[PDB]
Order: C-alpha cells, then structure tokens, then sequence
C-alpha cells in the first residue's frame, strides 16, 4: 500500500519547491522502493509454501503405503489375504504412531524405518535435462523435508553426510504457443506443446551450500526450511500438524453371572469395615488427565443425555 | 461425463517427452488417472 | 443420591495431539506451471492500494505414488485429557415434554452437574451459546460422549481397539458389490463381521432406529443447531461411499487431508467455523476403532507400593482395571 | 456533485501538544454536525452542542439527537485543520474506514447503529485549552442495538410508573436525568402498539389454544411459547366466542389487511425507539472479525 | 414456606462444593453460620 | 513566561541536553526458490 | 457524469413541447391494477364500484380509447407536476399563484377537450382516496425533464434521473444547459414554517397530503425543502398539519395481570385443553367478546406521504421567483439551482 | 560529558518478510517496527 | 470489479449448457474476493443449520451476504461484477427471474422463491445445487410477503374458522394467481411456517400487551373514548407477572423482524432505446443505486 | 481452572471476605504490627 | 455497438508476452471498422 | 502454586524394610504418605 | 553521537591469558571470576544466590466415607 499524504507528495515532483519539502520525497520513495521490493520476495517464498502445500496433501502415511507395497504379485487381492492384510495395518499403525520419540534411546530403528520409507515409492518421470547433482557428478534422488529438530536427531547417529555443496539450474523452461500452435489454437480449439517438432518428425549450473545425505543407497536433500523462509513471517509452518486420536472407556459395567469376580491372593484390598465395598456394582470411572492428574467420571455425569426429552 | 478422451488420441505416440522407468502394474492404480 | 438404574454407558472423546510430521518426495514429482503476473489497484482514501497475482498451475507426473509422509515425533498435546459432558439441552430437537415445569426443571437440574449448559436466558434467534469463561488452565476442553448399553455385557470387547456402536462397519470389510455396505452396518440377521459368535454387543445402539442411531446418526439431523462437536458423528454415521468406483485401494484415498472437523481457537470443542483452513490426520476415523486407555473402575487400583510403577492388574471383586493398548501407552506423564 | 463531500473543521492553533497528539489517534471515529457546512468549527462537535436548556443531556435525548443530526467520519488530523467525509447524502465515498469503538467484536457483514455511551464511562477527549469535551457515539451492531433500545425503553416507562452477547455479560449505566423524552418515547410506544390491532386479529386470537397444542407437538414452537408471557397466559385463561360474519366478506380479507399494515409499523420501531442503521462492515481483503480499538472497511448504505 | 431451604443437607461434598449451589457464598468460616432474615427486627417480634 | 532572578542563581548555568547514541537497522535475505532444496521435487515451467 | 432515461408515450397529460425543459415529470401506473387493489383494500361499508365507474369515465374523454385494458402496450406512461398541480388548483393556499397555472394549462395545450379532462382527473384522484388506494402507490419520481422530439399523439420523453442537473448537456438551445423548474403553487420549504436554519444541505422531498371525509376529500402534491432527513420529516410536517390529522382521525372510519396473579383464579392446563367442549371453553374460563370492529386503522388515518427524491449540496440554497411565459401565459415559477436528484422512491406515511 | 546528559536513546528499525498466499486467507503487506531505548544512569564510590 | 469463479473440470456437457443461460442472474457471496469457487455459491452454503433454509432464513441472510450479478461465462471460468460497490464499467443487465413484468423505472428487490421454483441448477457430476433469487419490483414488496403470509394462516385456521377466491397480484395490465392447482403445498408448507409462525407469536405478543396496559381503552366508549386518546397522545401532551419483561421481549423482537423485512431496493430497470416492458426471461439495461 | 468441576476445595480460604481472606490478605492489613514473616502473603493477595 | 471484453481489449494497459490477445485486440478492431464503416455509408443512403 | 515435600500421617510408614529405602506405601487404614513432588526430589541428606 | 557523518550527508590487540571452550557449535569464553576479584575483598560473590520452595502439607485431615482406608 502506497499511503496518502506522500502520494500526494510523489505527484508533483517536477513543481519548484522547497528543501523541507524536496526532503521528504526520498522518504517517500525510498519506502515505496523498500515495499515494492520485498513483496517480489513474497513470492519466491510462496513457491516454496506452496509446493509443501502440494506435496502433503498427496502423500498417503508411510504405515499404510509400506506394507501394502509389499504386496504386488497378486495385484487383485483375493478377498481373503485382503482381509490378513487389513488385520495387520491395523496393528501395525499403532506401532509407529510416533516413531522418533517411542523408539528414541535406540538409533539404529530409525534408518531402518527411514531406508523402508524411502524404497516404498517410486520414480516419476527422466526427462532429457540436467538435474541436480552434487560436486562428484553423483545425480540426486530426493527430498526430506523435516523440522529444525529431526535434523539435529538425524544429523547425530543415524545419518551420514555425503557432501555440502551442489549444483542446480538456475533457469526455467519456457512455453511460447507460436507459429502453427497459434492457428491451430485460434480456429479449432487445440494445441500441442512441441508441434513443430512433430511437425519436424512428421542452461547453467550453480554451486550452493545444501546438505545431502546417504540414506539406504540413495542420495537424498535434508534440510528444514523453517528457518530461511517461514520466520519472522506469521506463516505457520505446515510441517507442524495435528493428530486425532478416539479414546473410549466403560463406566459402570457389571460383571455377568460367572467366575469372574476372583481376588488374586488372600486378603487383598481388605477393609476395616465388616463387609466388602468391592462387591457393589461400580459407579465410576477413573482416568488420569493430561498432566497426570486423577480425575472422575460417574454415572451422574450422563444426566445431560439420559433424562432428556429426546 | 468422459470429457477427457475425444480431446486428442488416446494412443498418440507422436514423440514421448521422456521415459517412466517406473514398471508397476498400473491397474491397481486406477483410481488416479482415465 | 447413588442409585445404580441397570444402565450401563460407554464414554467417547476425541484428544488432539500436535505432531512434527516427515516428508519424503522423489525428483520431478510434480510439473509446475507459473503464469504472468498482472496488478490491479483498489484506490483507497486518499492514496492507492496495489495487490500482486500470479496464476499458476501444477501436475502429478507419476504413474504409482512419489511422496510420503510420516508423523515422525510428539510434540505438546493441545486438548486435555478431561470429563466434561455435552448437555444436549442445546438442541432445539423433536418432541418435547407435555409440561414445561418438567422440562424447565429437568434443564434446571442437569444444569447442576456440569458447566457446558448453556446461559439460562433462552434466545430465540441464535443458537443457545454457552458462556465465556475467564480463565484457561491446561487447553481447550474435549467433551464426551456416552452411549447405553447393557449392564452385564463382556469386558474383552473393551480391551481392544473396538468401536462404540458395538457391531463393526467400514467399507474395508467388502466382497466388492454396492449392496454389501448397508448391510454389513446394519442388517442383522447376519452377524459381527469382527466377532463372529454374535450379532452386536450393544442392542440399543447398533441396530437401524435404535436409541444410539436416532440421536448420533447424523442422517435425522436431531443436534443440527448444537455448536458442540459430537465425536460419535463419525462412528454412527455411514460414510458417503458413493464416491468410489469399486476399487478397494481408495484407502490411500482416504488417509490424506481430512479437514479439522472441529474447532482449535476456543474454549470447547465446536463444530467446525465455516472458513476454516486446517488439516488433521484421523487413523481412528478411518478404521472406525477406538482406543482404551489406562484406566480403572476403583480410583485406588492404578497406584502400587512401590514409586513410578503404575498398577498393571486385570480385575479384583468385580472392580475391573484396563491395560493401556493405546498407541500412546508411553510418551504421557505419568504421576510420580 | 461527484466528489465525497468534505468537511474541514478547523482546529484551534493555541492547544498543546498532547491535545493535538489525541485528536491525530482519532481518525476513524465518528462525529455529528447541526447543519451540514464545509467549514465547521470545533464548537460545533463537542459537548457544547448537544445541550437541552443549558444542560448535558441523558442517554435518552442523545439517542435523538444522533438521528436528528448530520453524521461524518474523521480521517485525517493534519496540524492546521480536520478532514471528515460526510456519511449519509452523496453516496461517493470510495475507501472509507471505520474504528471499531464498542467492547463488543464487529463481525463481517454486520449493518452498523451507534449509541450514545452506556456502557462505563466513556473515552472521550478533554480540550482544556478552550473548554471543551468531544465524546464519539459507540459502533454498536444493529443485532444488538435492538436489544438496548428495549431494555431503556422498557425501563423509561418503569419509572414513569445486564445484557449477554457472544457468551459475554455486560451492565448498563443509562441515566433519566428528567422526565420529558421518557413521555416522547412512551408516546410512541403506545402509539405504534396501538395501530397494530385490527379486525383480521381476533381471527389471530382464536388459534392460542391450538399454538398451545402445536407448542407441545413440536421443537421449535415450545421455545417460543415460554418467552410471549401473554399468549402462554391467555391460551389456557381466557376464551372468545366465534367471530362474526364479515361485513361484505364476499370480497375483502381482513388477514392480509392486519398483516400487511403490520409490517410498516415494525420497519419503524427500530427506527423510532433507536437510531437507522448507517454502514455495514465489509471487509473484502483484511482480516475477518474486529476487536476492539481495529479499523474496518465499511461501506455506507 | 410454599412460595424451602437450608435442608439441602442430603448432598455430598461434590454437589456441594459446586458452583450451581446458591448456599455456597454463604460459607466464610467455620465458627459462623451466615443467612438472610427479614431486616431491622431488633426483638422477638409478633407472629 | 517569566522569571526574575537577583545577583545570581545556581540555574543560570546548569546546562543539561539530550543524545541520540545511535541509530541501527537490518537487512534482509532475499531467497531465490531455485536454489533451496526442495526445488528438486519440481520441474517449473513459465508458460505466459 | 448523470444518467437519463428514455420512455416512448402517448400525450394526454404531458405535452413536453410546453414545458419548459428542467420541469420535473412523473410516471403513472398501469390504471388496470386499481381495480384489482380496490376489491381487497376498498373499506366494509362502500361500494368498490365508485373508483372503477370514475376510472372508465376518464379514459373516455381522453385519446383513443382501446387497448387501454390489459394487453396494450402503447399508453399514456408520463404526466407533469402542472398537470396534477392544475387540476387539484383549488386545494392549494396561494389561489392567485395556482389559478394562474390552471388558466395557462388549460388555454395552452391548445385544445377544447381539456378541461372536461382535468375535472376527470380530479375526480379519479378524490375517489382513489375513498376507495383506499392512495396516489401514492401509483405515481412516483420520472427524472427531469431535458430533451424530447414528437410527432402526431406520439412523444419520446428523456430525463435525467441521478446526479447533478446542471451538467446536463441539451443541444437544442439557450446556453445548452438546463435549470430545475417548478410552479409556484406547489412550493413550500419547511425549514421556513418550523422556523429552522438557512445555511446548509438540503433535501428535496414529494409530499402527498390527504384528507379523510367521505364524498368531500381531497388530495394535493407538494414539493418541499428541509434540512430534516426522511426519518425526522415526518415529525416535521406532522406539526404543521394538524387539522387534517386530527379530523382524518375521527372523520373517516381484559384483566389478564389480576387473574394471572391470583392463584385461586379459574385456569386450565396445557394437559387439559380440549376445545371441543361446549362448557371447558366457553362457561368455565373467563368469557369476552372481542368486537375489533369499526376502530381507527393505519390506512385509514393516513393523512399524508412523502419520498425523498434528491439534494442540494449547497451551502445556502437560493431560489428565484420569475415569471415565465408557459405558451402564451404567465405562471409564477420557482428556479432551483444546484439539484442532484436522488432515489430509491420509498414513500413513508404518515401514521 | 556524562554528568551533562539527561536522557539517551538508541534507535531500531527491523523489516519482515512475508509471503504470497491464496485461497481462503488474508493478502499480506510488508511490516516496519520501530523501537526505543533509554540509558540507566548508575555511579561508583572510593574513599581512603 | 470483477469476480473470476473457476468452474471445475467434467461438468457433463448438459451442465455448460445451462450455466451459458445463466447470464443476468444474481449470486450472493459471504465474502468478496477475487477468486471464488463453485462451493461459495451453491446451496451448501446458505445452510443456515443442518437441513437446508427456510424462506425466513434466506430474507435473513440475502440483506447479510453481498450479491453480485453473473456476467459473461466462458468455457472454463464464470465472470460475476459485484454490485453494491464499483461501479460497473459495461452495460450491467439483469434477466428477471420473477412471474411478473418488469417496467421501465422500477426499483428491483431481492426476495426468496415463495412458488413453483423453477430456477434451480442440479450440478450433479460435481455435486451441488445452485438457487437463483427473484427479481421483483418493490411496489409489489409489501403485497407478496403480506398474502403468502395471509394465504397460510387461513390455512392454519381450518379447525376454528366465500371460501377462497382470487388470491391475485395484478401488476402492469396482468393478473397473475397465487392459488396453485396443486393443493399439496407441504414441504413449501413448511418452508414458510417458521415465518408465520414468529408472524403470529409476535401480533399476539402485542396485542395481549396494550389491552394489559390501558385500563379504559374500550369500555368509555369503542369508536368515543379511543379515538380520543389517539387524538390526544399525538403531540406531547402532558404525563401519560413479569410487566417490565414482557415489554422489552416485544421490542426486541418484533423490531429485529421488522429490519429482517426491511429489504431495500438495489437495482433499477434503466432502459435507453430499448423495449419498455421487460417479461419474464427476457434481459434488459441496468443502472445501479 | 485448574479443576473445572468444583469452585474451590476449602471454602472458608478462597471466597472473598472469608476467613482466609480476612487473615492473610495485605489489602485489609491485619498482620500489621508484627515482625514474623507471613509465607501466605504472595498466595493471598492479588499481585498488580 | 462495441461490446465490453472488447472495449476493455482497447484499453490502452500493460504489455504481456503473449500474442493470443495481440489477436484478440486485431479481432476486435477489425469488427468495430466494419461497424463504424457501415454506419458511415448509412448515412450517404438516408439521405436519398 | 506449591509443592508437597516428603510427608506421612504417621511414621510407621515412612520407615523401611530394608535399609536405605523409602516408602511409598500411599495409603493404609485411613492413615496416608504422601511422596514428594518438589525439585528437592534428590539433592538432600536422608536418614540412612 | 554522528553529527557530521550525517550533516555532511545533506584497535590494537594485547595478548592475555586466557580459556575458551566450544560449546555446541560456537566459541566462547568460560571465565570464573574468584581469584582475580572478590579473593580476600569483603564483597559477596555475586554468582552466588538464593531461591525459594514453598512447602505445604495436609494435617488431620480424613478420608469421607468411602473404600479408600484400606
């Protein structure tokens, strides 16, 4: 925005005025200048929230897309080994629900977890055009964007620098849509994008600092962006996300006519009072809170949905 | 429905922009594509 | 007063927990596209005003999946693991009572026992919002909610991940044929399809126009002017599966970019706000399972005689204790 | 006229430094004016103009005042004058900003009414230098005006004889200093009151019983027969025999009669009782509610 | 008496402790007993 | 204003004054998105 | 910059050659839907036949008579402030500034069936009155007069209905420019009768008065001036009309807190309602006959309406009094300088 | 000169970055904070 | 201004066919930005709660949301001026969606489908439906909501009440009949009775609130004593269960539907050499308040 | 807060006027005239 | 007439690489001189 | 807030069994231990 | 401070010693500042502090009629 009272001051700029007055006008350009440059900024940066935003939303969790990847002979499932295969993601979510804090005292778990989680997916597209690479000439595979702490966890013990530095392009392609793709865009309403190479038939490097790391037998970008862009800018970063987790629990259920109302020993939990609390039918609940401390849960809790006219 | 074909010829093989290295068996896949 | 009704209830909430996730993307995973900037000014009061638009565009360019994620760490939990009951008197429902003494003093009084009652001036044209507490201790309060059933049934159901309404659904479960989801919820003359020695553990819920169905099956839309977020929305409600095409792998399809069906800013769990941007990760939702945590029927069952040991014991005189299978059995404070 | 008709009150050169350096944080604040000039003065806004009989007048007098008067918003404090564009006569006013002055938050969309100071005390600027107190009308949502307007109304003819919004409780500190405007607003209370019954009402009348029977079968009409403390009493207390037959009921229909001339005076008790409603909030790129003491882009209806 | 109080004396301490009992700001010390009566009545009085 | 004053008086020179000790700034780090590590997963086009 | 509208009809009660250009014109309402809104708003105890009887009356002395039902489209769409102020000439206060304007009217449109066309006029316009539905509802604000062209019978109108009036270019003649006009009969500015202020914006409002009194009432068209807003003009012109109020008032047409409080009065309950009884309903409960019949209305004490219709953004507003030549005649005029015409034509009534 | 001053301040002004988004939310622009600070006069003592 | 709405892919060629008719029809958003999707028109938005509105709710909600009119579409995208702020460059024309005329002058409302609604777009191969408001003059505004109202509480009166007759709204040289053929007026039966009903609770909320005020209304005399009182209480004069509840329940209510019925004018039919009368269907120049 | 069930836990100490308000809170200042340190004085008086 | 899309195309704004509207903006012109040359010779037969 | 320190009802619970021990015990016969919870948990002489 | 720097718009090293630690990734000094000052001067050490614990204990109380004396 190019606030009033020095828009006013930018426009007559070519009208004999004074020094305290031809003073402020390089105020005034100088902050248009300031602004003007750091909104082209804004979308460098919004390229790279963006793509995050793409590659995201498009990626299915790694306890369910590895176990099924090892699964292809037999690529229709017939109705039984499916039913296997579900009873066992079932089990097998639960086990690395956090695999980098459950699973911390022992480091060599997670470059196991990391080498199956790199080899379960599957290359795109090689397109005749140079791609990234390090000094040696070793071609790049991917990407591991993380935050600023799983990289000091991954950096430590697990895994194992490579090189720092590597060489990228530094200039798009372009699409111009001129010549015979114009005529065939403006009279019937198609185009292609190398026609005329059809038609026919019938670029420099940079070294940057960059971290790449070895993981199983590929070479791999380890980075955490949420430092050069994401700061001092009230973006939050999407890396940070939220999990929801159902828990339910029983309240007040009696056990059925049978064997199961035992003690484990003789004399345990043995009241003072001449008969035994145990036996009623339990009422309430108990659980702990989030900070640990033990809290109640009673059947007179559930008068907001029992004793209503519903 | 079915806007995709028609567009231009599904088997137009005029000259491939690149190579797929990929060899999935691709229907099992076929929630992501015509 | 301590009068047992031969009822028994199932409480459900929904915890939320900030994670750092973990991405992996494989080279040349999307084709990008960028446009021609073009800007356009609204004037303003007195000056300009400018704003910058680029259109741009993108596309997958693998035949199979390129990228994956992972909820790598834990970070702080953001809603508490607390009691607090959604008071249905929100809903501006059905059939009421025949005397409004009788409901005044049923609203009156299920009003003494909690705090998520709404203000007892009722309005006519809003939606009965609750009020504005002060103070904020330990996060934004995640309410429950509780499900009859019968007294005497079995506790080996509650051990597990399981699900509330007693009798499994899901479209996992299927022979491929469009006739089959309806009636893997809801006919019964078949059975469980999880538990094959009975038809449903909970006779009031689980059947078609049962109780449990006629109040959380969002079909009849009976809390549609309640702001309270209903967790059991996603358990007795069938999912809109007609978006498939028959593939059984729309699993992948369906573990992605589930929106936050709730809400993050204030005090309690509302429904969502209508221009909400979030995304969240529901494992839970998708299997359509549960899970107990450690608790106990008798307060004084989980300590033992020796300090940062918590009690693991089954039952003892008809007061039973449940073992954590949570997937948060660990990485929780425990007292000490 | 194409231009916003500005308006250029003219400050006095002779005020301190901090008096001036308050009157620069009030751009966005709304201000009135008798007649509408290009060249108003400082005497024109404060305290001093709205005087009954040489005396500061009551929250009731006020009320009438702000719809008998002039409206304008203040933009800019320059160190020789004020600029302020006029509201509500010629429409072009492109840009224009409004700073939320209310305890309550302004959401998007809402359509703006301004009330004299109930709630505390007010912020106000105190000019010592010639004497002056310049108090700004609040920005008040007309979904909340409404209810206001009511409860002094209702306390005006109690004496001639706490508010919940967004699950917040406010308390009211409106005043009667004399007993004049109460009787001007009790007189057209009872007069609006009073031109709403007709003869297609008694037809009205007869369904309380059966909006008792409905109340008990059904949701939404249980609600709204516990808040009318009149037909929840007469639907089981009072009786009325059949109507009788209408005077040349072959032709005319007495319903859309008292409905159709019930609805004028209704568009005109907000209107009467309280103050029209001037801007509404529309925020096309900024953020999306307003806490208290943020500008806003609103645009005048 | 028909238009009852002080004989809430079947709850327990979690019903009582709670914000939803009007016989709670009433409680402010242990060797005292604070209520209303009708005011400025110095004696016995009349029936 | 005004002020009278006999022979002499200990204001008369008592000179005290303010100062500006410095004034500072912060530059900025514009980025190029070309050069990051994530631009490898894409391959950008320009296409007007 | 302004805009204009344009609208082809006939030439009964506008003849936009005599006019000076800057009059202001009004539009009239298909005549065929107040026989459609008298059957219903018409009051119990008058025969609805009146307005309709008046309104075939009126269109037989006028131009062709056809296609004046329902599906012609070609009519009479527009008519001037003289017109409706000339045939209304004996209502106004100032005789000699309003007979003047009759005279001219009558002698200038160069024809003998007039005058046997404005006492049809009036007519028709008293007995909207009676019949209860109102000038008002069928007449609002064409914009001003600037331009035309005509043939036989046949006129095309333009106007200019928003912004200012004096930039407005008229290629025709006399400095190209056009100025606000009306005649003098029918201004008042109010701000002058409540004693009020001078320097200031002003607004320019449409007034309605009526009087309710059975086969002698009236009606007449103001054009006003005040520094009050439509929300306070009604306050205003309410006071300065008192005699009319009054006499429109009164010249054209439960002790439910005691046995609510006491409790050993009889009452059902919400459990006991069964209406069908011939005793629970009627002899049990307190009985009252209601006879909301003959009491005063809304559309019947309605003594006057008004709309807004535009401004002016000076700082005193000046006004000149010259006689101009109206075809042949003299009528005392009024000159308004500086107008920007308004909108949004939604009349406010009066009670 | 420090037994002469009064008061003395040290001027900051930082720029922020920003970023380009689009759907649902709030167009940005650039933000410029300025801040002040303010010496703390203290004193020392000897004696023999 | 302008307003870009991005029509997705694999609309089914039946479905570009409608949406190319639907130039000068009104949309209604809750925000105005520049980029809008086809789920920020579509009925899944009024959704005032749960099920879908009721005619009540759609009057609340087209005075608080901002309309715009659809100009030109195209094969990919949909072009929409916003109207209320901008001053529209082109010529704006509006195609009225009402069973009425249109003549040249008017002053164009908003108000929601209370007939036979026919305007509706079923988008089936995206999912979502779009509902078209009608543009009716507003001479015509007091008359219509007044006899649907009317029309529905005789209906109601069927246990305690000529029978019927012509329910005609006759505008422009036309009748038009409000009485369908079809007696099974249900469902549009209850989208209009959470409006009646307010209607009926809020007429009897003031009427049992004067006879419990005024002691001396209607026994000095029906047609002596009230009119007195009225003649009297004009001009200031001189002085004049829960009571002080109740008073303040009735404003607060009856004033918010009365601004819920307020509906001011936006448009305004402004032809310049064209066709005088605009018909239903048909599109005409337009000049904005 | 911290327990959102009840109010309070010994309510003789936490509502105003109270006995524990009345005993230690330094708004009413009844520990005046003693020198003895009163460890519940930042518990019970409201800090600025 | 000259239809809006077409009178916006003539608006003298900014410059794009793009050559599909420096089609559209020919296409466009090209109408409104056969319009405007129709127009001008309506005039040389009215007046026969 | 405050912390609790190593505390007992009585003392026949806090002693031990076997030497150099504590005893949680948290409770028996309405008569309790509660075990500490303050920073102070280590860093401090004990009885042996 | 720069009055003509701005008006006109319009070092030496000594070798001590001492002890430096890398800590983390950046260096830094690690000085104890006993011997050199504060040794045999009557001044406190300043590094050198207080802090408080606020301990509470529940005295007589009993547990209200319940299972929980066992």
């Amino acid at each position: 925005a190019i606030a009033s009272e020095a828009l006013s001051l930018l426009s007559n700029t070519y009208v004999d005025g004074t020094e305290i007055d031809s003073s402020l006008r390089i105020r005034a350009i100088q902050q248009m200048a300031r602004n003007l440059r750091t909104v082209l900024d804004s979308f460098e940066r919004g390229t790279a929230d963006q793509l995050l935003g793409v590659l995201l939303e498009k990626a299915p969790p790694l306890s369910l897309l590895s176990p099924i990847n090892k699964f292809q002979p037999e690529g229709h499932l017939n109705r039984v080994a499916r039913a296997a295969l579900l009873s066992d993601l079932k089990r097998r979510v639960c086990a690395d629900m956090f695999f980098m804090t459950r699973h911390a005292r022992e480091p060599r778990l997670i470059s196991a977890y990391l080498s199956d989680m790199v080899s379960c997916t599957q290359p795109s597209v090689m397109v005749s055009r140079i791609t990234h690479t390090n000094t040696r000439g070793r071609q790049v595979d991917g990407v591991l964007v993380t935050t600023a702490t799983l990289k000091r966890q991954l950096l430590q013990g697990i895994l194992q620098i490579d090189d720092t530095a590597a060489d990228v392009p530094v200039t798009y392609g372009e699409m111009v849509l001129q010549g015979t793709n114009l005529v065939t865009a403006l009279v019937m309403g198609k185009a292609v994008r190398g026609m005329d190479d059809v038609a026919r038939h019938l670029p420099v490097n940079a070294r940057v600092p960059a971290d790449l790391v070895i993981v199983g037998d590929k070479l791999v970008f380890l980075e955490a962006l949420e430092r050069r862009v994401y700061q001092a800018t009230r973006v939050a970063y999407p890396l940070i996300g939220n999990i929801d987790i159902t828990f339910i629990m029983p309240m007040g259920v009696f056990q059925a006519n049978s064997m199961d109302r035992y003690t484990r020993h003789a004399g345990d939990f043995s009241t003072v009072s001449e008969q035994d609390p145990r036996q009623f039918p339990p009422q309430g609940i108990f659980f702990y809170n989030k900070d640990g401390i033990l809290t109640q849960l009673t059947l007179r809790d559930a008068m907001g949905t029992i004793c209503h006219s519903s | 429905s079915d806007r995709i074909a028609g567009l231009f010829n599904i088997p137009a093989g005029i000259i491939p922009t690149g190579n797929v290295l990929s060899t999935i068996e691709v229907c099992a896949h076929r929630c992501i594509f015509d | 007063t301590g009068f047992h009704p031969g009822i028994a209830f199932t409480v459900v909430r929904q915890d939320r927990f900030a994670t750092e996730q973990l991405l992996y993307a494989e080279r040349a995973s999307e084709s990008y596209f960028v446009g021609q900037i073009q800007v356009h000014h609204h004037d303003a009061i007195g000056g300009v005003n400018f704003t910058l638009t680029q259109p741009r565009a993108h596309v997958d360019l693998g035949v199979g999946y390129t990228a994956v994620c992972a909820t790598a760490a834990l970070r702080c939990p953001l809603t508490d693991m607390g009691n607090t009951a959604q008071n249905l008197f929100f809903s501006r429902g059905g059939v009421p009572m025949l005397h409004d003494n009788v409901t005044e003093s049923l609203r009156r009084i299920t009003a003494s026992g909690g705090r998520l009652n709404p203000t007892e001036p009722l309005p006519i044209f809003g939606g009965l919002r609750p009020a504005t507490s002060a103070g904020i201790a330990r996060g934004q309060a995640s309410v429950c909610e509780f499900v009859a059933m019968p007294v005497s049934t079995d506790l080996q159901y509650f051990r597990t991940a399981c699900n509330p309404r007693g009798r499994a659904s899901g479209m996992l479960y299927m022979g491929d044929r469009d006739a089959d989801i309806e009636a893997i919820m809801f006919d019964h003359t078949q059975s469980d399809v999880a538990y094959t020695d009975r038809a449903t553990l909970n006779p009031w819920a689980s059947q078609k126009h049962s109780y449990g169905d006629r109040l959380y099956n969002g079909t009849y839309n009976l809390t549609g002017a309640s702001p309270i977020y209903s967790p059991c929305f996603k358990f007795f409600t069938p999912a809109e599966v007609n978006t498939n095409c028959n593939t059984l792998d729309r699993l992948l399809m369906e573990a992605k970019a589930v929106a936050s069906q709730s809400s993050t800013d204030t005090e309690y769990q509302f429904k969502r706000p209508p221009g909400s941007t979030e995304m969240t990760q529901d494992p839970c939702g998708l299997f359509q399972e549960a899970y107990p945590p450690l608790c106990s029927s008798d307060a004084a069952m989980l300590r033992t005689a020796h300090a940062g040991e918590t009690g693991a014991d089954e039952v003892h005189l008809a007061q039973y204790l449940i073992r954590d299978a949570s997937p948060l059995r660990g990485c929780l404070p425990l007292p000490r | 006229m194409a231009m916003p008709f500005e308006i250029e009150v003219l400050l006095p050169g002779e005020l301190s430094p901090a008096e001036t350096s308050a009157l620069q944080k009030c751009e966005g604040k709304i201000i009135t004016f008798s007649t509408l000039r290009h060249r108003a003065s400082l005497v024109d806004i404060a305290l001093s103009s709205y005087y009954i009989n040489g005396a500061p007048p009551d929250t009731l007098s006020l009320l009438e005042a702000y719809r008998m008067r002039f409206a304008a918003v203040i933009t800019r404090v320059i160190p020789g004058k004020l600029l302020a564009h006029a509201i509500g006569v010629g429409t072009p006013t492109p840009g224009l900003f409004i700073q939320n002055t209310s305890p309550v938050d302004l959401c998007n969309g809402d359509y703006i009414c301004l009330l004299p100071p109930v709630f505390g005390s007010a912020d106000s600027i105190r000019l010592d230098s010639v004497g002056l107190e310049i108090v700004f009308p609040l920005t008040i949502p007309q979904t909340l005006m409404r209810e206001i307007i009511a409860k002094v109304v209702a306390r005006a003819v109690e004496r001639t004889a706490v508010i919940c919004y967004n699950g917040r409780r406010y308390e009211l500190e409106t005043n009667l200093q004399h007993r004049d405007g109460s009787d001007a607003a009790i007189r057209t209370l009872v007069l609006n009151l009073m031109f709403s019954i007709n003869e297609g009402c008694l037809l009205l009348l007869a369904l309380i019983p059966t909006l008792l029977v409905q109340g008990a079968h059904d949701g939404y009409v249980n609600l709204l027969i516990q808040t009318a403390n009149c037909v929840r009493e007469t639907g089981q207390l009072i009786n009325i025999p059949p109507m009788p037959r209408i005077q040349d009921g072959h032709r005319r229909f007495p319903i859309y009669e008292t409905i159709s001339s019930w609805i004028s005076t209704s568009s005109r008790l907000g209107d009467t009782l309280g103050t029209r409603a001037i801007l509404r909030v529309c925020v096309f790129d900024g953020p999306s509610t307003v806490h208290p003491g943020d500008r806003t882009a609103v645009i005048q209806v | 008496m028909p238009h009852p109080h002080w004989v809430n004396e079947h709850l327990t301490i979690l019903q009582f402790i709670a914000p939803s009992n009007p016989r709670l700001r009433f409680e402010l010390n242990p060797a005292f007993d604070f209520f209303v009566a009708p005011g400025d009545v110095d004696l016995p009085g009349p029936q | 204003f005004f002020k009278q004053i006999r022979s002499d008086d200990n204001s008369l020179y008592s000179a005290q004054f303010d100062i500006l000790l410095g004034t500072y700034c912060n530059t900025l780090n514009f980025v190029r998105f070309l050069e990051l590590g994530l631009s490898v997963a894409c391959i950008c086009t320009k296409f007007p | 910059t302004t805009q204009l509208i344009q609208q082809v009809s006939l030439t009964d009660f506008f003849r936009p050659d005599i006019e000076h250009a800057g009059s202001i014109v009004l539009i009239l309402r298909h005549p065929s839907d107040m026989i459609g809104e008298a059957n219903t708003l018409t009051q119990a105890g008058r025969d609805p036949d009146v307005l309709l009887e008046g309104l075939r009356n009126l269109f037989n002395a006028c131009t062709a008579p056809w296609t004046v039902g329902e599906g012609g489209g070609l009519r009479a769409y527009v008519t001037s402030l003289s017109f409706i102020a000339a045939c209304r000439a004996e209502e106004y206060t100032d005789k000699q500034a309003a007979d003047a304007n009759r005279t001219a009217i009558v002698s200038a449109y160069g024809c003998s069936r007039m005058e046997t066309r404005l006492i049809r006029f009036s007519e028709c316009l008293r007995a909207m009155v009676q019949c209860h539905v109102f000038p008002h509802r069928f007449i609002s604000f064409f914009g001003s007069l600037l331009e035309y062209t005509i043939q036989d019978n046949l006129c095309n109108i333009t106007a200019v209905a928003k912004g200012p009036q004096e930039a407005a270019r008229t290629d025709k003649t006399s400095t190209r420019r056009v100025t606000a006009n009306i005649p003098a009969c029918v201004f008042w500015d109010v701000d002058k009768d409540l004693h009020l202020s001078a320097d200031g914006l002003k607004h320019v409002f449409l007034v309605f008065v009526y009087t309710q009194r059975r086969q002698r009432e009236g009606v007449r068209l103001h054009l006003a001036l005040s520094q009050l807003n439509e929300q306070c003009f009604g306050r205003g012109i309410g006071f300065l009309l008192g005699r009319i109020r009054a006499e429109n008032a009164a010249w054209g047409t439960l002790p439910l807190v005691q046995l609510s409080n006491d409790p050993t009065s009889p009452r059902c309950s919400i459990g006991e309602i069964t209406g069908v009884n011939w005793n629970l309903a009627r002899q049990r409960l307190y009985q009252w006959t209601g006879d909301f019949r003959g009491l005063p209305t809304q559309l019947s004490c309605m003594y006057a309406a008004y709309t807004l219709i535009g401004t002016i953004p000076s700082e005193s507003v000046r006004y000149t009094r010259r006689m101009e030549r109206f075809g042949g005649y003299n009528v005392p005029t009024i000159w308004l300088e500086g107008v920007v015409w308004g909108g949004t034509n939604t009349w406010n009534e009066c009670y | 000169e420090l037994a002469y001053v009064r008061d003395g301040v040290i001027q900051f002004e930082v720029q922020q970055p920003m970023i380009a988004r689009d759907g649902p939310h709030p167009v940005d622009q650039p933000v410029h904070n300025y801040m002040v600070k303010r010496i703390h006069k203290r004193s020392l003592s000897a004696a023999f």
